[PDB]
């Protein structure tokens, strides 16, 4: 039977979101001048002359 | 190449110019006496008249 008072329900969710899909559209990276480009040790790659 | 030594790894921006770093690495006497004059050839600031 459709017992009305026993079949209602309180659905609890949030008020507002702002769903962002892609995240690396926010940072804006740069590069130092490639003659001052540093390897894993702190001398520079292509150092020699 | 005249002495058969290995050609020098001279990195960019070393504080020693490659005649001042090849009077120590060379073992002759007459071409290490000319490389001493070039490393210490300087103007002599004197006041005249």
């Amino acid at each position: 039977q459709f017992d009305f008072r026993a079949s209602m329900h309180m659905l609890t969710s949030n008020l507002t979101f702002t769903v962002y899909s892609d995240l690396l559209a926010f940072v804006s990276a740069d590069t130092v001048e490639p003659i001052n480009a540093v390897a894993f040790d702190n001398m520079r790659i292509m150092n020699e002359l | 190449p005249a002495f058969g030594m290995q050609r020098m790894h001279y990195r960019n921006g070393d504080p020693q110019t490659p005649f001042q770093i090849a009077e120590q690495q060379i073992q002759n006497f007459q071409v290490a006496n000319w490389l001493h004059f070039v490393n210490n050839n300087q103007f002599r600031q004197v006041v005249i008249d």
